């Protein structure tokens, strides 16, 4: 026989697998797939990379510290720069991908913890100087994670982000944030945690470096917690995969 | 000439009419429908959809992720409480501002049933059990488990699951009840005790914590469509 | 029609509808004769007011503005945008993405501004209102030839009679209305952020056609919206904080909700 | 070419509408569209779960 | 509804779409899957809104003007001419001939005049509109005769209320109306040369039927046209220059367009 | 009296309406038809015809008919550039006076394919060969034939057919683009360059000139009608 | 003798009309008459012109 | 009717025409196409980019003098900077690949001369 807990998902050249996992979530109901003709607006013939842009893509890991308020990532900036997703999406004009998103932290029975792991679509963020808007060195960090805050950002001349984790940066009540496909790692029953989020968009395509579609949030809802001896040392790890990725407009290589 | 008679309320703008009217832009082409995930159809779809509870909204605690927090340790006693707050699902401040009661305040009269799940957040370790308690009104609210064990209660069991959900009916003499504070359609009073106590071994943390999921079952129901009394301004934004 | 409860009686089994995982992202779909005894009862109630198109259409002021019939303040201008009044802008913000029909109505009202100047006897005012799309030419001053709406809508209204209303279509180069744009207008990743950047409604003119009077009169005219035939998609949170301006998602951080005096208080 | 429909009265009569304008835009709002689906939100799981049976086994 | 894209493949042969010869006043029927690879797109684009009865069937100003309820200028006059107005002149500039029906809309509002006349208590104005086909008698003062309007069509219309508004059918003794001619009235080839020769259309006149008040009233008139079910022949380049005058075509050179820096600049 | 009511838009006059009047000459006999060559019936049968372009619009040139020449010669280098502008149908300088500009301006949103035809004018000797090209956005535009040469071209061999065509296809996000100037729909860069070098014998001359006609493919489409902004009044003319 | 017809509606409902006056001068615009024929204007020569065929041979 | 000497080719978004050329010259009479299974060796699933690496890439030009000895290219590093093509050939161990190359030199009818063409396979020098 088999169990619920154990998943493999075999993407590419990569593998990953799981033993103690929750059910998938998929999206809105929906499984990503490729761009119709009876929807299709741009003329000429898409180039579909398959293999070699449709693989898990591991980011840097981050540590959960018992006084972490959250991080958060721009998912189509932060895969810009890795293999061949990165260079076709740097040398053509309009783009289209679904993601599937697996949050890993391993912990032992004697630890505490709990996770809130949630793909928000369009998540416009707010400045801390409501005179502008904030700048893209602050909104998305690529090759890195960006992290929330525990105190209001304080105001003045600037363009930071409204950082503050209980507004979740977008000026809502965080406990609402279970509207969006979501997961929760609960350190005594959860491990990891899977979203297959389709493309969601107003557009059938889009420029990939100006719009960034979806956005990952990890917020630890419940502290991290463990007694004197145990490890101290407790990272989370991301991997992300592009789901039926097409591309249209060749062009030559830049953003701007 | 067809001989015609105008009745009280000709050239009146009521905001909720529906009628025909010319169009200004004759005979446009309407950019083609295409296919985007998440097509909502009615209000009670969004508000069947669990949403963490802010319980703990005491002091600062509302500046914080501490007001999702409830704390349970290792009692050395029985019996005590944990929680409780009364069945007002849009008017009392642990429930006016999650996704059911944000819907609730856009309307006069609600009806059906709830549904309040409860994640247990600890080690793996831990174990623990609790009675959750529903009491209606005709009486106060129970102050002890002697008086919560009279009502409609679930006992649950903490291990393997970490996960309980206590149902609370329709229990009412009218079909609907008001969002808004009235005595004549109260609620009742929902309470948390602990059943025998959280247990532990050495190295491990004697203080957990719990969290509150609330929603709307199938027989949820609204009416009245009215403002609601969070948003305001001064003057135009710009 | 909601769901109608089935009477339940008494279990003793292996079942275990209360117990569930919460960590799966799903909600429980629990009815009340999982964790009780109930009766049979057979529900009447509708869902009928909860729809979006009933919880959207209705008309709903989104700005106001002045003008006078001499001095300065000769015409009135508008870019259009409802992210002004914050009711109608905090109930289309529940969804990312909306369609929908427009019907426009107008409330046009005059008033006699006080003046020293003797024997007034004023003539019945008519007015105009005018629509530019964007990259059309614009009225510098009162009696320019903009005014002749060759091409450009435009509405004639006498004071005294039903208010002037008419019907919009989805005006959208894309498949939707954003509510929420997370990008910048240049590829350069700088200038425009937010919403503004996909904001390319047009400009709504408005002026006195005559004078009617020797003294002076000023004019307010309040816009009115109304969604039909509407569409949303993927539901968000609701804003909680309070609005700040009408281009951007800014605002002030604020506490989750209000609060009691203990977790056991029954009290607000 | 007249349309009959069914009138919004209570539980425990019809009406008529003539489009008057050819452009589709200027018709009556669709009030009555009373059609739910709330499976894209409250379970969007790969897996089904049967209520009465452990989530986790 | 516009075609449909046809998917195609890569080529290797002796055809040659894209080379062709402009040398025989011929436009090359070229689609963009001769020169590249494409797919198959279902297009759903209509033309609806670039047919010549929606480009002209929109109300346009064409002229206004003034008359007074006491002292001088006691009635208004204007022989009917589109060549008043720009918009619309250039709008129907772009054929040769066209032929339509008419929909007329008269925008009457009046102003009270300063002076120091006193105890004004003003009764409501009634207007008369008459029109004067090329022939019939002209009214050489307000209260004359020719106001009985025993054949000639006329409004009478009460300020307050919806604006008066009627149907001409196509007038023209020939075929079509002419928007441009090459030549004289007289065979001697001298005179009047142009379309002027052509402007055979009536009069119109407006009046006050009562003075209304003792003090002075001003009431100006705006006269709309509207093409109904519009044919058109042989369409012109545009008019690019400014108008001048109403009765030909005289203009003053103006450069092909405006100007950039360098034949490689992106920027106007 | 049949008992009516009357609604919110009444008496009013909205220049974009379609009702019927009482007829000022009733029973008119109106003129017989008469058959007339080129009868129009829609704007894009006169937009889908060539005009020439004037892409030399630099300085006192647009006074003369050399705004429509593009000067090509013998060059003692390869790959150099000819021309250049961005497609922006109705907004740019280069386009905006054209059949295609014109009727574009008097709408809002415009959609479709657009054919540029080439014209070679110089002498049966005269020998060459470009690369016309088309760079859809997102960089800048290409600065050499390195980076003009990655995106849609064509190479135009001069001989015999002295006509080339390059179709600049729909690559858009959208549906429709707008004929005023907004970044959020950018359209392309479109540039010409040298492939080889124009060669010619003794005795002739080295200097020639290109033209450029301009139309639209089946597929374009226009939307919003609007005023122009071209003609413009400061009293009724006489 | 009532006219009915069908709306103007996007892509991917009817109307009624009635003529009230005896003159046809009187009559709405004829709006929806989606007929072209560029063949006058872009294509006017004697001789066919095949697309994928030199202009000149 | 059609010339022998006109002769257009498409590939990707390039359409190369010319109007007074030779007939094309195929290989040693195979046209390239992919690998079939029958002869493949590596297990795993190949990426195919197809539009984005099948396209016109055009190189630098060279002038003929009238002294001039000759030019050649070593084909698979000519193009190993252009465009997605080399970047391909970058992140990936084993490549597959036949060629269209197109050589043109125009000059008038007053010059003179001869060039050879010559696609040599193994040319180790
Ligand atoms: C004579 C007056 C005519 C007025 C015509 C107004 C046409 C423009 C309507 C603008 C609608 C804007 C809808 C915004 C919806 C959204 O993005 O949330
Ligand atoms: C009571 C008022 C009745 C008015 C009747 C007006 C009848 C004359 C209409 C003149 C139309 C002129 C059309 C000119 C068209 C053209 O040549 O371009």
């Amino acid at each position: 026989g088999y169990s619920d807990r154990a998943r493999s998902i075999t993407l590419g050249n990569s593998t990953i697998t799981t033993q103690e996992c929750a059910n998938v979530v998929v999206g809105y109901g929906v499984w990503p797939d490729y761009l119709k003709d009876s929807e299709a607006t741009a003329e000429d013939q898409p180039t579909q990379p398959d293999v070699a842009t449709c693989r898990f893509y591991t980011l840097d890991s981050v540590q959960w510290q018992k006084t972490s308020p959250g991080w958060w990532w721009k998912l189509p900036d932060a895969l810009s720069n890795l293999g061949l997703f990165g260079q076709n999406m740097q040398y053509h004009y309009l783009g289209r991908t679904g993601y599937t998103v697996h949050v890993q932290c391993n912990a032992s029975k004697f630890h505490q913890g709990c996770l809130l792991v949630v793909c928000v679509p369009e998540a416009e963020m707010g400045c801390a100087t409501l005179d502008n808007t904030p700048s893209s060195a602050e909104l998305l960090g690529g090759d890195s994670a960006k992290e929330f805050a525990d105190k209001p950002v304080a105001s003045g001349s600037n363009k930071l982000v409204q950082r503050v984790v209980y507004n979740a940066g977008m000026g809502v009540g965080v406990g609402n944030l279970t509207i969006f496909p979501h997961q929760w790692i609960n350190l005594r029953t959860n491990n990891s945690a899977t979203i297959v989020m389709p493309y969601t968009n107003s557009v059938p395509m889009d420029n990939m470096f100006r719009h960034n579609n979806v956005t990952l949030m990890v917020i630890p809802f419940v502290p991290l917690d463990y007694c004197p001896g145990s490890t101290t040392y407790v990272p989370i790890t991301v991997t992300i995969a592009p789901m039926c990725a097409e591309y249209n407009g060749l062009r030559l290589a830049g953003h701007q | 000439g067809l001989p015609t008679m105008n009745t009280p309320g000709s050239c009146q703008f009521l905001t909720s009419d529906d009628f025909q009217s010319p169009s200004a832009m004759p005979q446009y082409d309407v950019t083609p429908e295409m296919r985007i995930p998440g097509e909502v159809k009615n209000l009670m779809e969004i508000a069947e959809v669990d949403s963490v509870v802010p319980v703990q909204n005491v002091g600062e605690k509302v500046n914080s992720m501490e007001a999702y927090q409830i704390p349970v340790r290792s009692n050395e006693g029985s019996g005590t409480q944990v929680f409780g707050f009364p069945l007002q699902p849009g008017y009392s401040s642990v429930f006016s501002r999650t996704l059911l009661g944000e819907i609730l305040n856009y309307y006069t009269h609600w009806s059906g049933s709830i549904k309040l799940t409860f994640m247990f957040c600890g080690s793996a370790m831990a174990t623990g059990k609790f009675l959750l308690a529903y009491s209606p009104p005709g009486a106060g609210a129970p102050t002890k488990r002697v008086d919560a064990m009279l009502g409609t209660h679930v006992v649950w069991d903490v291990g393997l699951q970490s996960s309980c959900v206590l149902c609370i009916p329709w229990i009412s003499q009218t079909h609907y009840r008001y969002v808004t504070s009235d005595e004549y359609t109260a609620g009742g009073f929902i309470t948390c005790w602990y059943q025998t106590n959280i247990v532990v071994p050495a190295d491990a943390q004697s203080s957990c914590y719990i969290m509150c999921f609330v929603s709307a079952c199938n027989d949820f129901s609204v009416r009245l469509l009215k403002d609601t009394p969070f948003i305001s301004q001064q003057n135009f934004f710009q | 029609r909601v769901a109608d409860t089935v009477g339940t009686g008494p279990t003793n089994s292996e079942a275990i509808p209360a117990l569930t995982a919460a960590e799966t992202g799903h909600t429980s779909q629990v009815v009340p004769g999982d964790t009780m005894q109930t009766r049979h009862v057979k529900n009447y109630h509708s869902r009928s007011e909860s729809t979006i198109e009933n919880f959207l259409c209705r008309s709903a002021c989104v700005y106001f503005t002045e003008y006078e019939n001499s001095g300065a303040k000769r015409y009135a201008e508008w870019v259009l945008t409802p992210r002004q009044a914050a009711q109608l802008r905090r109930k289309l913000e529940f969804f990312t993405y909306v369609r929908f029909d427009l019907e426009l109505t107008f409330v046009i009202t005059s008033t006699q501004q006080p003046s020293t100047t003797q024997n007034q006897d004023a003539q019945i005012l008519t007015h105009q209102i005018m629509y530019v799309p964007p990259g059309g030419p614009v009225p510098d001053k009162v009696d320019s030839y903009v005014w002749q709406t060759s091409t450009n809508p435009s509405v004639f209204w006498t004071e005294g009679n039903a208010p002037p209303r008419m019907s919009i279509p989805f005006l959208s180069i894309g498949n939707a209305y954003s509510n929420f744009y997370d990008g910048w207008s240049e590829f350069s990743r700088n200038g425009v952020y937010g919403i503004n950047t996909l904001n390319n409604m047009g400009t709504l003119y408005a002026r006195h056609v005559n004078a009617g009077s020797t003294g002076p009169i000023k004019s307010t005219i309040r816009i009115y919206f109304k969604p039909k035939h509407v569409k949303a998609w993927i539901p968000r949170p609701p804003r909680l904080c309070q609005y700040e301006k009408a281009k951007n998602v800014n605002f002030q951080p604020s506490g989750v909700t209000t609060t009691r005096q203990s977790i056991t208080t029954m009290t607000n | 070419g007249a349309q009959v429909s069914t009138q919004k009265t209570g539980a425990h009569i019809h009406y008529t509408n003539i489009n008057y304008y050819k452009d589709a835009a200027s018709n009556s709002a669709n009030r009555q569209d009373f059609t739910q689906d709330p499976g894209k939100f409250t379970e969007p799981v790969k897996d089904i779960m049967i209520k009465s049976l452990p989530a986790l086994n």
